[PDB]
RNA sequence: GGCCCCUUAGCUCAGUGGUUAGAGCAGGCGACUCAUAAUCGCUUGGUCGCUGGUUCAAGUCCAGCAGGGGCCACCA
RNA sequence: AAAUUGAAGAGUUUGAUCAUGGCUCAGAUUGAACGCUGGCGGCAGGCCUAACACAUGCAAGUCGAACGGUAACAGGAAGAAGCUUGCUUCUUUGCUGACGAGUGGCGGACGGGUGAGUAAUGUCUGGGAAACUGCCUGAUGGAGGGGGAUAACUACUGGAAACGGUAGCUAAUACCGCAUAACGUCGCAAGACCAAAGAGGGGGACCUUCGGGCCUCUUGCCAUCGGAUGUGCCCAGAUGGGAUUAGCUAGUAGGUGGGGUAACGGCUCACCUAGGCGACGAUCCCUAGCUGGUCUGAGAGGAUGACCAGCCACACUGGAACUGAGACACGGUCCAGACUCCUACGGGAGGCAGCAGUGGGGAAUAUUGCACAAUGGGCGCAAGCCUGAUGCAGCCAUGCCGCGUGUAUGAAGAAGGCCUUCGGGUUGUAAAGUACUUUCAGCGGGGAGGAAGGGAGUAAAGUUAAUACCUUUGCUCAUUGACGUUACCCGCAGAAGAAGCACCGGCUAACUCCGUGCCAGCAGCCGCGGUAAUACGGAGGGUGCAAGCGUUAAUCGGAAUUACUGGGC
């Protein structure tokens, strides 16, 4: 750049990218062993996955880096998943 | 960004002519090197000076070239000229404004027809002072010829009213001195100290409204238009406003900005080559032969008596009488003008040694006013001078 | 912005006189009125529509001493108000200073009152006003500064312009040459030799 | 700032320095008509762009300008 | 009471007439341009063409009352030049005020520029439901305890530079778990699950490892339901020309299921159904930002979108995404391309449609100016810093408005021009003469308003254990203006410094001589000139405007000559 202020902006840009790369990459790594979870047709297992995987979403719908809304989606759509097959 | 200039050493013009090739840029970055080499920091190169394809490409000068330098004495400013004989309007032009000449004459091909004309054309627009500097003293050293080529010069100088015997000689190379070695560039330091002893402070007027003539168009790019020239009499500041009155019709405009040789100036007092800043001109309407003078100064003219002698014999010009209808070209300050002229009843005949008055019709007016001097010349050969009688 | 030309020459022309002289003497030793100005006065050729409503409209510009863009702007103000347009404009022209100022017999002529209304000598509710066509509305006092008292030209004129017919609506005391308005004209008490519908009618087209 | 080009009657044009620079289409005069066109009877016309030089001798050989046209530079 | 008062014709087809029908004229206006001329001020306007290319300098920062520290500056002691034994001279302290670079917070998406793209992904009017929202505000609550890191810095070192790398050390309101939890999320239910940050002022009652503990006050920090502002989404109607453009569409029209978004939706995929738009003009090609409004007209209409205000689109050209409450971001990032620069040849840097300025294009459009004094804006507790927004100044008769270039009396009806009937008439009271006034400009002297506030002192009342810090109100005391030599007033000498342009056959206001001779020329339309020209050229006289006057370009009117109001075969 050129203005001595943005340029502390494109470093704070940045090194936040990477500290959010880790947390979508763990979250989505998560999820995704949820659905293979159900894909297996293993109701305990799938079950266990959803148990443990709450508190992952809701905590990083806290942090913010996603919204309520989506996390209650994830949790609702999994919720209705789970509760069809037996 | 850009440096001011410091107003601590006296201000003065110099420049140089002589025959062609007689090594008159060699001479002046030879100069400028060992001035700069004692004490200083000019030092110019010689290549940087021919910028033009033709320069370089026929190895000959085509127009007048500024440079400048100092010694604890003075702060000289040095102009370089042509030295053929269709390039004369140039050279003119270059010997109006400097003060100081320098000649340059070399003992292998001696004086010259061009070294004569340089001389006659700097006697008729009135340099002062002339200072004679040898040249190519490495391929000849023999005591029992420089003699005789100083006895033609000093005829040659004698001959038109200068002083030829007194005048010093200064023999050396000028290749020498700026290859450096250890002992030829004494000759450079020897001419300097002649240069300063031989040129005593002229007057420096600067009591009436500030006038300029112009002499070379610029295009400084993001700037503007600017205009070259050495002040006459006066002195101008930046934000003063001035007017153009010449050839076309007359305009006006403000001095937003001056420089010289790239150097801020702050106000510039009469006598100094400067270069001036116009404000919302375009460049093809100002061009060298008006003049650029404070508001209510001077007014143009068109018709206008004076007293004209024309050249005597033996001393060149030409050899027959002149009559009605003869146009000749006026040379004024630094313009060339051919113009009609009239003589009274009787005395038709044009005598070489008979002063005559003449009243002169110029098609393109000038800013001319009462006690101007102005020369006469027509194809290549300058016929006569005189000075202003009476404004018409 | 003013006249400054000869002064009979426009009533030659209109063919009566314009009071634009003082009146010290009359008229008909003054100039040939009946005789038309140059080297073509004697023919009387016949006029057309265009030509009497310009020669009348001409008439009363010259008369007032108002040049033709503020005459323009006064009939559009004029018929811009309620009423009749020519009263209008008649109130209007009438209700300027300058002829205020004549009219109340401190100048010889309206050039007079020109150069004292615009050399700030009068004083309008005790202020100065410099303007030639300052408005004027009901119970203004006009008077004269006190500086300019001593003239000559004032006292000469203040017992001269008796002759002429005493205003029916500017109160006048000459003494301490003081003059009040009490309220707007009217064509009871204004000259009959202007029939106002031609101007009407020329702005129209 | 430098180099190369064009300048003959109103339009279009010829004119290889020995003595007044010619052609065509034009044009004026005398008759006839209110005035012409046509038919007649005579036909005048020139700074060779200017200025100055060399030749015994020049628009024509030589130089400097006038104006226009085609290129090349230069950057307080 | 008022917000209405509004409607004009002429010239030209023929030997003459009536009718039809085109051409021309009289009005109003403009971001204007050219020619001649040019005294002053007030309020406005000023690249319409190359969204062509840009030299130089400014246009976005602030917080120490979040933090680790001391690069610069100002506050002490001892050594220590001489003694008036500290007069004077020099070196050693982050304890304090302040603060360069660094972590952290907020802004940088606002303000400013341009109209290229866009005929409906936009705008205008009227409605709706499936959403989010920093700062601002209300209510009810929480505010417990731990942990691993790194910049600056220290040592080494790569590199022309930009910019790196290696090994240790350190701080938090930087980051990550844990502790509890709801009116909150999911769930029929039962249940399962998620947060926090500390700073600053003063000190009485009570103790120190003398760090502070301890009390109160101001401000923050986290969760849920509201108010306001803002933004995203859907529907109906209106929004240029061409049929010498008639058919267009396969993610295309609908359905089920999975996924995706802050939110509904072919937004996206797998499969099923075979539909959907179109003479009420789809599709296709050309031109174009839209509105409140502006010019014109008696209205109905016609032309249009310069200045100001609302909305939209773009930021050298083509793509893409991260960060954030808000962007696929004018003065940010990544890649590609065309141009311009630095280079040690390995590699680097740049984007004026921000303010001035330059070249070029054009009939044609301005200074590389002053200041934060005032209004708004960012940051901060405040003081305060920044602001080419903004407030002003400069250049331009470009527009609207105002004023002056003197006022009287004066026949000798003078010289001088011009005409003549030779008698005389005219320019003309015009001049010259005599008497008065000083607008504006010239010089000098005095001198409002835009200024609210901020700072200091003092007192009363508030909350607390407290006369303490802090807050409110009053009062008191010296200062804040670029414009600026403001506006305005007074004095001085003197009519003293200040008038041009078009027209004169008819339409249309205003007439005669000389020159020429269908030649030279004029012309908005009829038309003038062939040897006695009110029409060409000059002069005298006259008419119309006036610091302007004319010619060219463009729009409505007249034109009932696109006829809805209001025409014909
Ligand atoms: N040995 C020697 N050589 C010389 C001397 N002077 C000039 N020269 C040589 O002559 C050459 C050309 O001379 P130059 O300097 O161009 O002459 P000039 O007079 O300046 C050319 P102009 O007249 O056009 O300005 C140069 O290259 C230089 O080397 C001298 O004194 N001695
Ligand atoms: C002598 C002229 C020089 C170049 C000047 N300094 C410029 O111009
Ligand atoms: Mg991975
Ligand atoms: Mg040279
Ligand atoms: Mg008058
Ligand atoms: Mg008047
Ligand atoms: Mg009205
Ligand atoms: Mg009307
Ligand atoms: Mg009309
Ligand atoms: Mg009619
Ligand atoms: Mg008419
Ligand atoms: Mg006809
Ligand atoms: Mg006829
Ligand atoms: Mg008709
Ligand atoms: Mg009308
Ligand atoms: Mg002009
Ligand atoms: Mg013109
Ligand atoms: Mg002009
Ligand atoms: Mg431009
Ligand atoms: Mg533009
Ligand atoms: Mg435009
Ligand atoms: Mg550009
Ligand atoms: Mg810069
Ligand atoms: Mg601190
Ligand atoms: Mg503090
Ligand atoms: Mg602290
Ligand atoms: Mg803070
Ligand atoms: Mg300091
Ligand atoms: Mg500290
Ligand atoms: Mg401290
Ligand atoms: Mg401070
Ligand atoms: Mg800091
Ligand atoms: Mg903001
Ligand atoms: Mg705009
Ligand atoms: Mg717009
Ligand atoms: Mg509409
Ligand atoms: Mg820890
Ligand atoms: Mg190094
Ligand atoms: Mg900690
Ligand atoms: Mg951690
Ligand atoms: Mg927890
Ligand atoms: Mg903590
Ligand atoms: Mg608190
Ligand atoms: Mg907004
Ligand atoms: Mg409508
Ligand atoms: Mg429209
Ligand atoms: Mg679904
Ligand atoms: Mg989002
Ligand atoms: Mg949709
Ligand atoms: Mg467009
Ligand atoms: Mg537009
Ligand atoms: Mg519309
Ligand atoms: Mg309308
Ligand atoms: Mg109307
Ligand atoms: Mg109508
Ligand atoms: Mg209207
Ligand atoms: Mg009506
Ligand atoms: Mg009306
Ligand atoms: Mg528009
Ligand atoms: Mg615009
Ligand atoms: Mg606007
Ligand atoms: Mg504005
Ligand atoms: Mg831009
Ligand atoms: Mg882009
Ligand atoms: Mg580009
Ligand atoms: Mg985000
Ligand atoms: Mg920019
Ligand atoms: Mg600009
Ligand atoms: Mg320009
Ligand atoms: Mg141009
Ligand atoms: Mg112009
Ligand atoms: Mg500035
Ligand atoms: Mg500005
Ligand atoms: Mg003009
Ligand atoms: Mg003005
Ligand atoms: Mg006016
Ligand atoms: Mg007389
Ligand atoms: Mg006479
Ligand atoms: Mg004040
Ligand atoms: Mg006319
Ligand atoms: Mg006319
Ligand atoms: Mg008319
Ligand atoms: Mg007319
Ligand atoms: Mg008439
Ligand atoms: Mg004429
Ligand atoms: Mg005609
Ligand atoms: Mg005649
Ligand atoms: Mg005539
Ligand atoms: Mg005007
Ligand atoms: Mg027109
Ligand atoms: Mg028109
Ligand atoms: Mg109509
Ligand atoms: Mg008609
Ligand atoms: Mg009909
Ligand atoms: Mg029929």
């Amino acid at each position: 750049a050129n203005i001595k202020s943005a340029k502390k902006r494109a470093i704070q840009s940045e090194k936040a990218r990477k500290h959010n790369a880790s947390r979508r990459s763990m979250m989505r790594t998560f999820i995704k062993k949820v659905y293979a979870a159900i894909e297996a047709g293993d109701k305990a297992a799938a079950q266990k996955a959803f148990n443990e995987m709450q508190p992952i979403v809701d905590r990083q719908a806290a942090k913010g880096l996603i919204h309520k809304n989506k996390a209650a989606r994830h949790k609702a759509n999994l919720t209705a998943q789970i509760n069809k097959l037996a | 960004s850009k440096e001011k200039f410091e107003r601590t050493k006296p201000h003065v013009n110099v420049g140089t002519i002589g025959h062609v090739d007689h090594g008159k840029t060699t001479l002046t970055a030879a100069i400028t090197t060992v001035l700069a080499k004692t004490y200083g920091g000019a030092a110019r190169a010689f290549d940087q000076i021919d910028n033009a394809p033709e320069e370089k490409a026929r190895g000959i000068t085509i127009n007048t070239s500024h440079v400048e330098y100092d010694t604890p004495t003075r702060h000289y400013a040095h102009v370089d000229c042509p030295g053929h004989a269709d390039y004369v309007k140039n050279m003119i032009t270059g010997a109006a404004q400097m003060d100081g000449a320098i000649l340059v004459v070399a003992a292998t091909d001696g004086p010259m027809p061009q070294t004569r004309e340089h001389i006659l054309l700097g006697r008729q627009v009135g340099v002062p002072y002339i200072i004679v500097f040898l040249n190519k003293c490495d391929m000849v050293d023999d005591e029992e010829l420089l003699e005789l080529v100083e006895m033609e010069v000093r005829e040659l100088l004698s001959q038109y009213d200068f002083p030829g015997d007194d005048t010093p000689i200064v023999r050396g190379s000028a290749l020498k001195a700026l290859e450096g070695d250890a002992e030829w560039e004494a000759k450079i330091l020897e001419l300097a100290g002649f240069l300063d002893s031989y040129i005593p402070e002229p007057e420096r007027a600067i009591d009436k409204p500030f006038l300029l003539p112009i002499e070379d168009v610029f295009s400084i790019s993001g700037r503007g238009t600017v205009v070259t020239g050495r002040v006459e009499r006066g002195i101008i500041k930046v934000g003063e406003e001035v007017e153009i009155v010449g050839i076309k019709e007359t305009q006006k405009s403000t001095c937003t900005g001056v420089e010289m040789f790239r150097k801020l100036l702050d106000e510039g007092r009469a006598g100094e080559n400067v270069g001036v800043l116009l404000r919302g001109i375009k460049r093809e309407e100002i061009e060298r032969g008006q003049v650029l003078a404070k508001p209510g100064t001077i007014k143009p003219h068109t018709k206008f008596e004076s007293e004209v002698y024309i050249l005597s014999k033996d001393e060149g010009g030409r050899h027959t009488p002149f009559f009605k209808g003869y146009r000749p070209q006026f040379y004024f300050r630094t313009t060339d003008v051919t113009g009609t002229i009239e003589l009274p009843e009787g005395v038709e005949m044009v005598m070489p040694g008979d002063n005559i008055k003449m009243v002169v019709t110029l098609i393109h007016p000038i800013a001319m006013d009462d006690g101007l001097r102005f020369a006469i010349r027509e194809g290549g050969r300058t016929v006569g001078a005189g000075v202003v009688a009476k404004v018409l | 912005a003013r006249y400054l030309g000869p002064k009979l020459k426009l009533s030659r022309r209109e063919g009566t006189d314009l009071f634009l002289k003082s009146g010290v003497r009359a008229i008909d030793t003054k100039c040939k009125i009946e005789q038309a100005p140059g080297q073509h006065g004697a023919r009387k050729p016949r006029l057309s529509d265009y030509g009497v409503q310009l020669r009348e409209k001409q008439k009363v510009r010259r008369i007032y001493g108002v040049l033709e863009r503020q005459f323009r702007n006064y009939y559009k103000e004029a018929a811009r108000l309620k009423g009749n347009t020519g009263e209008n404009l008649l109130a209007l022209l009438e209700g300027r200073l300058d002829n205020v100022v004549y009219r109340m017999g401190f100048g010889a002529t309206r050039a007079e009152a020109r150069q004292l209304v615009s050399h700030k000598a009068i004083m309008v509710n005790g202020r100065v006003v410099n303007i030639a066509s300052y408005q004027v509305s009901p119970n203004d006092v006009v008077s004269i500064r006190e500086k300019a008292k001593k003239q000559s030209r004032v006292k000469a004129a203040l017992e001269l312009a008796e002759q002429r017919e005493k205003p029916t609506w500017l109160e006048v005391d000459a003494g301490k040459m003081e003059g009040t308005f009490k309220r707007k004209p009217e064509r009871s008490d204004l000259s009959a030799d202007i029939n106002e519908h031609l101007i009407v009618e020329l702005y129209s087209k």
